[PDB]
DNA sequence: TTTATTTATTTTTTAAAAAT
DNA sequence: AAAAAATTAAATTTTTAAAAAATAAATAAA
DNA sequence: TTAATTTTTT
């Protein structure tokens, strides 16, 4: 949710990102911000603009991609604990009440474009539509509860859950290609984590250790700086964009001498509001517990999985049954360590 | 400017034939010393520390300390292209883009030069320690390549446990069970077919049996594997090749 | 208990080698006198009547009669671990359900010790006495594994008729048509390449040669090969394996 | 009436598998001079010129000329059929469609008579000016396999260069660029391993792998490739067929 | 036996279709 | 020129099969 | 959630 810190990172510190393979991450517990990969798939996985829907009414394209992403997700070793969401705080609710402005004036044209007849356009405009309710994410959790992967619901928000996670050494990183998690304080993130055979994309992993190192930075300088290039909690300083909020970093660390130091006469702080609260939220979020988890990649369930799935969602058998069975074929498989373990990693090779 | 000719290029393409299986794309880090690779698989459980001393070559020569990567599929199928006894010929130009390899058969003239693309990497090469394993198991190459390529046939998984008496290799899977026990050879005929065990202290691990059988990929180099190995830490199987460096081989067991 | 030491394992290696394509399961049943296999083939067409006396067997023990569900796939793949030297030693517990595999090298340094997870089946035996058979040939297996080869490319058919002269392995289909004319010899220097025919009636007979093909992968076992036939009974293809024993290969005509 | 005893019977074994994959079908045109073949390819790029005379044949009895279609798949897995070492006596009559091959063995008495039925087909005549060609080597077989079959895994282009020093190979592709250059043999007399040039100008011509790859099926017939090639005219790849016979290889430039 | 050579099930490969 | 903000502008993955590449499983004279 | 690109601006 900063607006331009992946093409900062891209800029200024190319060390931290590091486009490894999706194969790389062998028996690596990883937990995963689960709410963007269900409008990923709710937007997605459409049959010509209407969404993969059954005979009962209800949707199944996020059931769907995330059933087959998470097979080829053991597929490749990675072992994910998708985490969900929780209540967002009152300092999200203006880009909540932002993004439901823009979902009604997505709603404004395509009223426009059903009568307009251009099938595209109502596609476009309903894959800007796309909301979950509840209901959504306990369908989604019984599919993740038959699976035998553990789900877990964050209090506030599922990338600070997941950036502790990373921060309490449970999981290996983080995977969301939202770029919150480095503002959290989580040392790794994965984004692009697509689990396809087509490998169009390579798996973008960001070091924290090396921005923190390549910047000269601590978390709460990080954190005012992401804050100051534009977050989704609270609103940046208009006229400042990433360069010059890292030369203003780097020239004098805390954002109390960014706005007690810098002239309003050129780029006014808007509306006095108080970053603070968005810098100790930041910090110090209601944040799930991550000793009181239990990460267990247990057993899948087979039978209740296919009554589940084909009883009220009415899929086809053989490719579940596939699924099923290649996930137990990595479960047979995911007894098997990595090197990492033991040998550490002093340095990577580049070639000229 | 890198140029090595090596005499005896059978070595180099059983090097390759070996690696190809194993590392898809891996880095050559080639230096005054001597010629090294470290790289792991592409699942990142399994590592390859070939090393080729420039005592090996015969006129070795490398101004400063190049490191590229190529594809090892693309440089198997070119080394295909040398005989049995074809002197490859390594040749890498000062700023380097490409790879040139001159294969020379000694009784026939024959300049079969090959130039080869060079491509990016970034391979990461890690610190192992000089340790000393405890179950140290010397073996024919042979031997060792039936027992991975016919235990691969019950499971996925061999419980390697080392005696005293000899070394056990323990497979089981939905077709059966299978245990391959061997014995320290006390009367040894000839040092090639012979099993010798360095016991400190007994050990029992379970190693995965792909990896198991991309070593083994390495037979026709040497004749002697040398399994190292202790708890809870990598096995090492080492392919010692005559006088010219050594091709070590890691595998993280399947810990429980 | 049942323990059955065997020096000349590679017998074993290649009979598991010639029933791994016929058969994927069969009850091998094992007795005092040897282990017997009166299978029936997976397609329905074909009866395989493997005997392995024990007389050639080096150390056998055996006290119940006990007819274990085997796959054959499985210990096809357990003998491809045995080695063509191996010293193999069958073992069965009882109460374990579990046909055991004992590999010895003829160093003693490795020991290959090898289990199976067996089944509950069972198979209705059906039972061909050996009678006066009219017609026998023995030819080198060799040859009758070349022949095989040769008419597999014309067609899925094999028109084996006999003579005063010899064999004619006539074939046809949409190659062309082949016929195979090998005679007689009076040579008693040689024996596992010389051929001898006894005839008493000329008969024509049309088999099919994929299950033909199939008996034809049991020709490393021995260098003869012998085709009893008459003209209504099905014919053998018997595999002379020496003391230890032999190895039937029934086939209905088409 | 047409009869062609042909005595060291791996000579049509390997022209059936030197011109299996590349031709389908063809016209072995038979007269009394000789058996010739002269046809293109299946994919109509590469011509195929082979050439038996009557002196290699034990007993070629060839009343008149005969041109009939010869399926060379047909022919090919016929010739499988046949030993390597056994006498290949072609029986033909043109009253019916039939290509009588009977195999007599000098090892054993196996008689294996193969009656082929063949196609009506159109028969290509096309001839070609005996020149004096620019670059005529002599160069081994199994070195022409060998060069062919590794730059085939580069590119399915070669730059075959002739020089004073030797041919030059040039492949280029995506692995990179491979050159290989045979030079001459100075004082070894051998005249088979030996590579001899014959040139009067360089030339440099591009030639695709593929075609070469299956013009390098025929390695068996001889020890000895003559290519010889200009720089308009196509690659004449010739395998001298034991001294009684040729096959000739023409492949256009890329 | 040992070393390579074909056949041919086995796999990726891009690029197509539907996936419910 | 360097650098921001307005305004869109994109979120997936089976199976199927056309086309091409690799092995071990036979296949077997050399 | 993140980009891509024209427009606008220090």
């Amino acid at each position: 949710g900063i607006q331009g810190l992946a093409k900062l990172i891209a800029d200024v510190a190319p060390s931290a990102i590091r486009e490894n393979d999706i194969k790389s991450y062998f028996g690596r517990k990883v937990a995963i911000d689960a709410s963007m990969s269900i409008y990923q798939f709710l937007i997605a996985v459409r049959q010509g603009g209407d969404v993969l829907q059954n005979e009962e009414g209800e949707t199944t394209s996020h059931l769907m991609g995330m059933f087959y992403r998470t097979i080829r997700m053991m597929e490749n070793g990675i072992k994910p604990v998708y985490v969900f969401d929780g209540k967002p705080p009152q300092l999200k609710s203006g880009e909540l009440a932002k993004r439901s402005e823009r979902r009604a004036e997505a709603e404004k044209q395509l009223q426009q474009a059903q009568a307009a007849g251009a099938e595209q356009e109502v596609e476009k405009f309903t894959k800007r539509l796309v909301k979950v309710t509840k209901q959504h994410n306990d369908e989604c959790k019984h599919l993740l509860s038959l699976m035998g992967i553990p789900y877990l619901d964050a209090p506030s928000e599922a990338e600070a859950s997941c950036a502790a996670l990373v921060k309490a050494g449970k999981v290996y990183a983080a995977a969301t290609e939202d770029m919150d998690c480095l503002t959290f304080g989580s040392p790794v993130l994965m984004r692009h984590l697509t689990a396809s055979e087509a490998k169009k994309l390579p798996i973008q992993e960001f070091h924290l250790s090396r921005i923190l190192q390549e910047l000269g930075l601590n978390q709460e300088q990080f954190v005012d700086l992401c804050i100051l290039l534009g977050s989704d909690y609270c609103e940046s300083i208009r006229g400042i964009g990433p360069k010059r909020a890292v030369d203003l970093i780097q020239k004098h660390k805390s954002i109390e001498e960014i706005v007690r130091r810098l002239d309003p006469n050129k780029y006014p702080v808007p509306e006095n509001w108080l970053h603070k609260e968005a810098h100790q939220l930041f910090l110090e979020p209601e944040v799930l517990d991550p000793e009181s988890v239990e990460l267990k990649w247990s057993e899948p369930n087979e039978e209740e999985l296919i009554k589940f799935m084909c009883g009220e969602k009415q899929f086809s058998e053989e490719r579940i049954r596939s699924g099923v069975k290649r996930l137990s074929k990595s479960r047979q498989g995911s007894t098997q360590g990595r090197l990492d373990d033991f040998f550490k990693v002093t340095g990577s090779l580049s070639s000229a | 400017m890198f140029e090595a000719r090596l005499v005896q290029g059978s070595i180099l393409k059983k090097v390759l034939e070996a690696l190809k299986d194993l590392i898809n794309e891996a880095c050559w880090d080639i230096s005054s010393s001597g010629v090294n690779l470290q790289s792991m698989d592409s699942s990142h459980v399994s590592l390859v520390q070939l090393t080729l001393r420039s005592e090996g070559f015969d006129t070795y020569r490398c101004d400063r300390n190049l490191a590229m990567g190529v594809n090892l599929t693309s440089m198997s199928k070119i080394l295909k292209c040398a005989g049995n006894e074809d002197i490859i010929t390594l040749r890498a130009e000062d700023n380097a883009d490409t790879l040139a390899l001159v294969f020379e058969a000694p009784n026939q003239e024959k300049v079969s030069d090959y130039e080869m693309k060079l491509m990016d990497l970034d391979v990461e090469q890690l610190g192992i320690p000089e340790q000393e394993y405890s179950c140290v198991v010397k073996m024919p190459s042979g031997e060792f390549a039936r027992i991975c390529r016919d235990l691969s046939h019950i499971g996925d998984a061999v419980v390697i446990s080392c005696a005293k008496d000899g070394v056990k290799f323990s497979a089981s899977g939905e077709l059966g069970n299978g245990n391959i026990k061997l014995s320290q050879t006390s009367n040894v005929d000839k040092e090639e077919e012979a099993v010798t065990i360095e016991m400190n202290e007994p050990v029992q691990l379970t190693f995965a049996l792909r990896y198991l059988n991309f070593f083994t990929k390495a037979t026709p180099l040497s004749s002697t594997v040398t399994l190292s190995m202790s708890a809870d830490v990598p096995l090492v199987v080492e392919y010692k090749i005559a006088d010219m460096g050594h091709l070590k081989y890691y595998l993280a067991p399947k810990i429980e």
